[PDB]
């Protein structure tokens, strides 16, 4: 996952959008692929092919919301000329959460997710302009 | 890092005991007695020196009083000696309770004919000391200047300035 | 070389022997030849059903006893050393529990067979 | 240790077995005593966060004496090249490697 | 962090060294509310086993007051020698490395600018 | 060839491995692990060790023997499973053999393969000492030293074994 | 690291993962526990035989001790395991729910 | 059980985690945990019922396989530095197994689903060892092999711990289950602040040994392990609710209460290492832990919930339990904020 992160991190933000979506839909897919793997694994599936559309469904969920977010925060960032903006990341990230209403079927889980994934993003971006740090390294 | 240095052939070349492993063992106990110098000359070095490249020399002494001994016993205890190793050739372990009626022969021609004693039980065991002229090597293991100790701190103890100072608390 | 030539040899002679038994005979075989025996009436049932042992608590004894022997074994070597009066403590302190792991089981009916 | 018993009552309960070149039977030496002897020597009393850096060169020798990486790594280069030259026909091995 | 320190006492509950130390008073108020811990313990005791509170077992309400005191002695003893040495680290690796902590220059408000932020 | 008798004893070793991890019946995965400490027994013997090598077999050989006698009492149904019998031990039988043959493979043509660690195909006996030892072996000398120097090892040990009987009776008691 | 050690190494990851994918007898999970202590065992004795740890030669020998213990004490449990439900399948022990 | 073999049985117990705490050696510090396994099983079988049985089998599985990844890792760290030494690991393989065998024996997420299982299967009073004498052991070596731990491996089996022991313990009416998993995030405490000071994972350790203690020894005096059952208690030993109330609210660290102590020093050292982000959620997701001890308040103290007719029986006879030490840990669990610089001595 550092590959990854390091990948989408070196390309500057608002450029590249083939490039940034290509690797925020790796990201997402590989945590639609973890959490198969419990699921699978804990809820036994009641025969293969029922549990390959449960890999396939999951999969597909995540993928499509790493997918939108980071095509709908690298457009939003390239048309405003803004590319150290927040604002850039809670547009992308309400976008991830409406997706995932639509695959859920619920509008109420639409909203929620927009709210949160929106908020999510836009303090991921703030952490890295600032340099904030989630496991920081023992200084004292 | 670096050349690992090596002796040429030439300076490994000695004339080699050709002799096998039962006439060594039938002469081992007198050899140990007579060439005892030279050979704990070399094995000092070796165990101090702790590099077979600084003791050639040594060990071409050790091959040289080696051949003298064995052309001693080729001039005096020919025969005698040719039966004892033969005897104990012939064992599978090569020991020395079943020779010693040809051992009491060896024994004895040496001891007219060259004034040499065996050694008793326990005698070639001894730690011995030995003179050598040879210094003593001050960094055997070449080793680096090992790192400075971290400043000790010695001095009085005082109370804690202002107690322990976690935050509100007085003491 | 000489031990796995041994070995070689003596497995290359029993399975020679097999295929000599199952090859040069006449044969003859039919259902009722080859079916189980059980003294000339059908099994009842099946033999690979459970077979209770009687005797498990002193199997699993077997194990943790049988761990002994590794620890007793460098016994003659270990007489050898200069730290005889240890080595001889140490030897007979571990000979003793493994007496008295003895006595535990005897005293307790652990030795009984289950009925 | 967590709790230091041994060392306050004086009692060597595991001490002697947890490096190779202490104190062995019949003084048998293993085959890094050297390497491990001048690391351990090297980083005595400067605590591991300094060892790491200061202790660094004899550190990297005791490894490649427990592991031999770099000397394995060595000899395949060689025996490597000695085939691809005999394959093509470029060189004679002497008498002494082969017989 | 301090489990290494030079100081070769291992496994001491109180090393000789902290005997340079004073000693907490036995009025120190630290050590008169471990004293009243004890106390509640006393009274909590005979509430669980359902006795009179304040009057049953005098003679077991006195022994959980001087249990508490008298280990609440040593622990206190312990604590101050732990930030004495502290302290005793801390300036000594001051005084070691003079580079690291060096006297800054002394400057005074009516030469330090700082910027004024109206409140209106 | 004679110098890679230890790698291909190792070979052997995994190979016992995949048969009982595989899980068929205990019966058949006793078998397994009892080529193994066979096999795991040739290897520790070529690298100096012999007391090591014949003691872990004869252990082994020990307690497979109980093993065996358990899984006719408590482990056994009226078609014990053999490693064809069923898709899932024959799907973990083969997939076990496979990678024992690409890292056999990869490591033979390469000389080299990174898996976690860097491993070199050299050969096991570019490893070894050039230098004898005395009139004694190492390892003897090393495993009677327990009685010497090991006196906490001693203690121990003797009382886990001890406890153990205790404990085993605890268990199976019943009541 | 040698071509003997990737062999003894991924022994061991073999083991492992035989253990953690159970089939239905506790008795062939209990076999993989025996199988990754022998792995251990032939790992410890390669290097320290390798090595001339000559103090260290104890070291595999009490490994198999408390591999023992271990082993009988798995045993015992698949006893009173099989006292209660006639069989060793694991599926069995579920009476308890996370 | 003969009470000879239960007491000899209990301190091989004791003895194979003071081996692992005294251990120098790697080799001694597996045989304590070998130890410490082989004697802790027959206290769990003790009371023979198939719920004991499984719970046991459960334990020992789990247990068996973190001994090999450990030794597994030792045996890695002896081919890579030539030495046995109880200290930092010289390998980043050898380090993930022994952390991860350390965090399958603490029973920390995602290796946390035997806690709650076990738990249930064996008597309260084999619980209290479980969930707090079988944590020193684990503890001590964690303690020692920390500089080498890799950070982001054990920051997130700590936030894991906190997060799944809050939502666990949310769906849960069996005591037994409430305190296992109180107990896998109350590790995730004490393994997030270990990085950056040891010491404070120490303070935590004996805070929450002090607290688990408690509540088992009261739940232990009426023989409730049910909410409901444990709802009764109000009609027949009413200080006992009180000191449940006190307790629990210490345990959610309510200040002034002594359990918000560990809180409140975890998140001082993460505040100076400049980690935020952290101490914040973690302290965030606590209020889960805190909501499934109010609600036992709720049923148990400040409601007086249904009572049954045989109660009035119960009224004419005493507590005859022991309750060893109970009204010295209730006051410890609940009074000690004021000396919290106390800490020191840890050090
Ligand atoms: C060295 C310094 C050690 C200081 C502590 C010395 C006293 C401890 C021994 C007294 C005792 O028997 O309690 C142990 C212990 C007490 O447990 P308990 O049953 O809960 O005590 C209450 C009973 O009702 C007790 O009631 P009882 O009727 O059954 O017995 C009366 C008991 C009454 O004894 C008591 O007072 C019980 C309370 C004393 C122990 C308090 C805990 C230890 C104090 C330190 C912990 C606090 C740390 C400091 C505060 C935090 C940090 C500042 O008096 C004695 O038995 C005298 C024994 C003299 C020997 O008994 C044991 O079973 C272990 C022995
Ligand atoms: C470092 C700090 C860490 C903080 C951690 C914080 C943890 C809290 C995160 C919890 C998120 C859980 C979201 C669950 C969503 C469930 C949705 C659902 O299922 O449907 C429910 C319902 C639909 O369910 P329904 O259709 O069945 O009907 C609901 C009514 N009843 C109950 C009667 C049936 O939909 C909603 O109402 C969701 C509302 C969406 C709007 C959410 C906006 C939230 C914005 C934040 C609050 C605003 C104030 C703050 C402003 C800040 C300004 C900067
Ligand atoms: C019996 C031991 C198991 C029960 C105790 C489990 C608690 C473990 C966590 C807290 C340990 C106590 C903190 C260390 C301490 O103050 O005591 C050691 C103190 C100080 O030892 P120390 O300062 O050398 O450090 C050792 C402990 N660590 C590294 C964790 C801090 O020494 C003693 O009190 C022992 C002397 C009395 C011997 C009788
Ligand atoms: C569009 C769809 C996107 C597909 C998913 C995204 C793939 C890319 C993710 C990634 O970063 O690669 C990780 C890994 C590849 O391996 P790696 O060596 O790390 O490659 C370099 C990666 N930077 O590729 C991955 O494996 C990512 C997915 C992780 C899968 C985890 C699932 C659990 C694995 C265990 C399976 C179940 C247990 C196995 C035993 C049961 C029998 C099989
Ligand atoms: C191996 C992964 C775990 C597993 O066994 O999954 C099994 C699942 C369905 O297998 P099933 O026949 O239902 O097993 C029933 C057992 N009582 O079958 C599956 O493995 C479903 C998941 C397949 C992997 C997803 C595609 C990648
Ligand atoms: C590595 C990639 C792993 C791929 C997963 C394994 C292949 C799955 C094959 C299809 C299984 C059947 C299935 O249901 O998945 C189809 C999936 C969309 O799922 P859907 O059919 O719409 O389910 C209803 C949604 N509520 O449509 C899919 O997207 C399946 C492929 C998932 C990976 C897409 C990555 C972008
Ligand atoms: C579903 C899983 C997949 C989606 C999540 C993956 C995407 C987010 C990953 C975080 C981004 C990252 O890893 O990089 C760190 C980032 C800056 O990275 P960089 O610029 O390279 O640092 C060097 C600067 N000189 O710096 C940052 O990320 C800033 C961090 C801000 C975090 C704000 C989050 C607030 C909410 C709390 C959530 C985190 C705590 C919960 C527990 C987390 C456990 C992992
Ligand atoms: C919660 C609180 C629980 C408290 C439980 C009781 C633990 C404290 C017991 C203190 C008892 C003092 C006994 C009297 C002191 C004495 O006479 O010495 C006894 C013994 C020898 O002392 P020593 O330092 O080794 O000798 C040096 C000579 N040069 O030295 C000793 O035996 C010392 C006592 C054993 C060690 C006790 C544990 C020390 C660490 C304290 C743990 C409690 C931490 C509390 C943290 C709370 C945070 C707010
Ligand atoms: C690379 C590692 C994976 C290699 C593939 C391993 C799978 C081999 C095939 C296999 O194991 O069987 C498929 C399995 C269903 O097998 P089965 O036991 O017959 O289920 C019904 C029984 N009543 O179904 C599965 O769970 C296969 C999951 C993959
Ligand atoms: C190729 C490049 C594409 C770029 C696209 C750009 C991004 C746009 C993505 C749209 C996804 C989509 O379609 O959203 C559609 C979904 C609709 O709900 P549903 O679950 O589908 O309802 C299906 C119902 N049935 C099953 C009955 C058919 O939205 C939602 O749930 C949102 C509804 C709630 C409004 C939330 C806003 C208020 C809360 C926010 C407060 C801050
Ligand atoms: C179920 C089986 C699992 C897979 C086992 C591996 C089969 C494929 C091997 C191909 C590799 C190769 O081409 O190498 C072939 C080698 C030959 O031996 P060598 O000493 O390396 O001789 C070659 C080197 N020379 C020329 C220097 C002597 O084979 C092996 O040593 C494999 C182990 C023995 C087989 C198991 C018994």
């Amino acid at each position: 996952a550092k590959t990854v992160l390091r990948q989408y991190w070196d390309i500057p933000e608002g450029t590249e959008c083939h490039r940034k979506t290509y690797a925020t839909t790796s990201i997402g897919g590989a945590a639609g692929l973890v959490v198969s793997a419990y699921s699978v694994a804990l809820k036994t599936p009641t025969s293969f092919l029922e549990g390959v559309a449960r890999t396939g469904r999951y999969t597909f969920t995540a993928a499509a919301i790493g997918a939108i977010f980071g095509l709908t925060s690298c457009i939003s960032a390239q048309v405003r000329e803004k590319p150290d903006d927040p604002l850039n990341y809670l547009i992308g990230g309400c976008a991830g959460g409406l997706i995932l209403g639509a695959r859920t079927r619920s509008y109420g889980i639409g909203a929620a997710a927009c709210a949160y994934m929106g908020l999510t993003a836009a303090l991921v971006k703030m952490g890295q302009l600032e340099g904030w740090q989630v496991f920081a390294e023992p200084k004292v | 890092p670096g050349i690992v240095e090596l002796p040429s052939l030439e300076d490994l070349k000695v004339q080699e005991v050709k002799v096998s492993s039962s006439v060594l063992k039938a002469a081992a106990h007198h050899y140990g007695a007579q060439c005892d110098k030279p050979n704990k000359e070399f094995m000092l070095c070796r165990w101090e020196e702790k590099d077979p490249r600084r003791c050639l020399e040594e060990g071409k002494l050790v091959n040289q009083c080696a051949l003298e001994f064995f052309r001693q016993i080729k001039r005096h205890c020919a025969e005698p000696f040719t039966e004892y190793w033969t005897c104990i050739d012939y064992s599978g372990l090569q020991l020395f309770r079943r020779c010693r009626k040809q051992q009491a022969q060896f024994d004895e021609c040496v001891l007219d004919k060259l004034g040499w004693v065996r050694p008793d039980l326990g005698d070639l065991s001894k730690v011995t000391k030995v003179k050598t002229d040879r210094p003593l090597p001050e960094n055997p293991y070449h080793s680096r200047a090992r790192p400075e100790p971290n400043p000790e701190v010695e001095g009085d103890l005082k109370p804690a300035r202002h107690g322990s100072r976690l935050f509100f608390w007085t003491m | 070389m000489n031990l796995m030539l041994a070995l070689l040899t003596n497995f290359t002679l029993a399975t020679l022997l097999v295929i000599i038994a199952f090859w040069l005979p006449q044969l003859n075989v039919y259902s009722e030849k080859t079916s189980p025996y059980e003294c000339g009436f059908d099994p009842m049932g099946s033999a690979r059903l459970p077979f209770s042992m009687k005797f498990f608590l002193v199997a699993i004894t077997f194990l943790l006893f049988d761990l002994e022997i590794a620890l007793l074994l460098p016994l003659p070597w270990a007489s050898q050393t200069a730290n005889l009066n240890t080595m001889l403590t140490m030897a007979l302190f571990l000979i003793i529990l493994l007496a008295v792991s003895l006595a535990y089981e005897w005293t307790q009916k652990g030795l009984e067979w289950t009925e | 240790p967590f709790f230091d018993v041994q060392k306050r009552l004086g009692v060597d309960l595991d001490r002697w077995m947890t490096i190779q070149s202490a104190e062995q039977p019949h003084k048998i030496p293993s085959r890094c005593h050297a390497f491990e002897k001048e690391w351990i020597e090297c980083a005595h009393g400067i605590g591991s966060i300094r060892a790491e850096k200061e202790c660094k060169i004899e550190f990297e020798d005791f490894r490649e004496c427990l592991l031999r990486q770099k000397t394995m790594k060595r000899l395949h280069a060689i025996r490597r090249q000695r085939e691809k030259l005999i394959k093509e026909g470029k060189y004679t091995p002497p008498p002494h490697h082969s017989g | 962090m301090m489990t290494g320190r030079q100081g070769r006492a291992t496994f001491q509950f109180l090393p000789d060294e902290a005997r340079s130390l004073p000693p907490p008073k036995l009025t120190d108020p630290r050590l008169a509310f471990v004293g009243f811990l004890g106390y509640c313990s006393g009274l909590i005791d005979n509430a669980i086993r359902r006795r009179p509170v304040l009057l049953a077992g005098l003679h077991r309400q006195l022994l959980y007051i001087t249990s508490f005191v008298f280990v609440g002695y040593y622990l206190l003893k312990r604590q101050d020698y732990m930030y004495a040495v502290r302290d005793h680290d801390m300036f000594s690796y001051i005084k070691s490395h003079p580079e690291d902590f060096p006297e800054k220059d002394k400057k005074t408000y009516g030469e330090v600018f700082e910027e004024f932020h109206p409140v209106r | 060839m004679m110098l890679y008798i230890v790698f291909i004893l190792s070979v052997i070793f995994v190979m016992g491995f995949v048969g009982f991890s595989s899980k068929p019946s205990p019966i058949y995965g006793g078998l397994g692990l009892i080529v193994s400490g066979g096999v795991g027994c040739g290897i520790v013997l070529n690298f100096g060790g012999s007391f090591l090598g014949l003691m872990v077999f004869l252990i082994y050989l020990g307690g497979m023997m109980v093993v065996f006698g358990y899984t006719t009492a408590m482990a056994t149904e009226q078609y014990p499973e053999i490693w064809l019998s069923n898709k899932a031990v024959l799907g973990a039988f083969v997939t076990g053999l496979l990678m024992e043959f690409f890292m056999v493979y990869y490591v033979l043509k390469d000389k080299e393969v990174e898996v976690v660690f860097e491993f070199n195909g050299l050969g096991d006996w570019v490893i070894y000492d050039t230098g004898d030892s005395g009139f004694f072996s190492e390892e003897a000398m090393g495993i009677a030293a327990l009685y010497s120097y090991g006196t906490w090892l001693v203690i121990v040990t003797g009382w886990s074994l001890l406890i153990g009987v205790v404990v085993i009776m605890e268990i199976t008691r019943g009541n | 690291m040698s071509m003997v050690y990737m062999n003894i190494m991924m022994a061991f990851t073999v083991s492992l993962v035989g253990l953690l994918m159970y089939r239905s007898h506790l008795m062939s999970s209990l076999l993989c526990l025996e199988g990754m202590m022998l792995s251990l065992f032939v790992m410890a004795a390669l290097t320290i035989l390798n090595s001339h740890f000559t103090l260290a030669s104890m070291m595999p020998i009490i490994l198999l001790v408390f591999a023992a213990c271990e082993a009988a004490l798995g045993l015992s449990l698949l006893v009173m395991v099989s006292n209660t439900y006639g069989t060793d399948y694991v599926q069995n022990l579920n009476l308890l729910q996370c | 059980m003969n009470p000879i073999i239960f007491i000899i049985i209990l301190l091989t117990i004791m003895l194979g985690t003071i081996i692992v705490m005294i251990s120098s050696h790697w080799l001694l510090v597996w045989i304590g945990f070998e130890m410490n396994m082989l004697a802790i099983i027959p206290i769990m079988m003790k009371n023979h019922n198939p719920r004991a049985t499984e719970a046991s089998t459960k334990y020992f599985l789990t247990q068996s396989t973190a001994s090999m990844l450990l030794m597994m890792a030792v045996i890695i760290n002896l081919m890579f530095s030539g030495q046995w030494t109880v200290m930092k690991l010289f390998n980043p393989m050898a380090s993930m197994l022994m952390t991860m065998a350390l965090a399958m024996k603490l029973g920390m997420a995602p290796f946390h689903f035997w806690v709650p299982e076990v738990t249930q299967g064996i008597p309260l009073s084999s619980g209290l060892i479980l969930l707090t004498w079988q944590k020193l052991a684990p503890m001590s070596v964690l303690y020692q092999i920390f500089p080498s731990i890799n950070l982001n491996l054990i920051l997130t089996l700590s936030v894991l711990s906190i997060l799944i022991g809050g939502w666990g313990g949310l769906n849960q009416t069996q005591l037994r289950k409430i305190m296992a998993y109180s107990s896998i995030a109350h590790m995730g405490w004490m393994t997030a602040v270990l990085p950056y000071n040891p010491t404070m994972t120490l303070l935590n350790l004996i805070i929450y040994i002090i607290m688990t203690s408690t509540m088992f020894t009261m739940f232990m005096a009426n023989s409730t392990t049910t909410t409901l059952s444990l709802s009764h208690t109000w009609n027949k030993t009413p200080i006992m609710t009180v000191l449940i109330l006190a307790t629990l609210l210490s345990m959610g660290g309510l200040p002034p209460l002594s359990g918000f102590m560990p809180k409140w020093m975890i998140i001082q050292e993460m505040t100076k290492n400049n980690s935020i982000i952290l101490p914040t959620f973690m302290a965030i997701t606590a209020l889960l832990n805190l909501y499934f001890y109010m609600r036992l308040t709720y049923s148990t103290t400040l409601t007086m919930f249904p009572s049954t007719n045989n109660m009035k029986m119960k009224w004419q006879f005493p507590l005859m339990k022991k309750m060893t030490f109970l009204p010295t840990m209730v006051v410890l669990s609940t009074m000690m904020l004021p000396l919290t610089p106390m800490l020191s001595v840890l050090e």
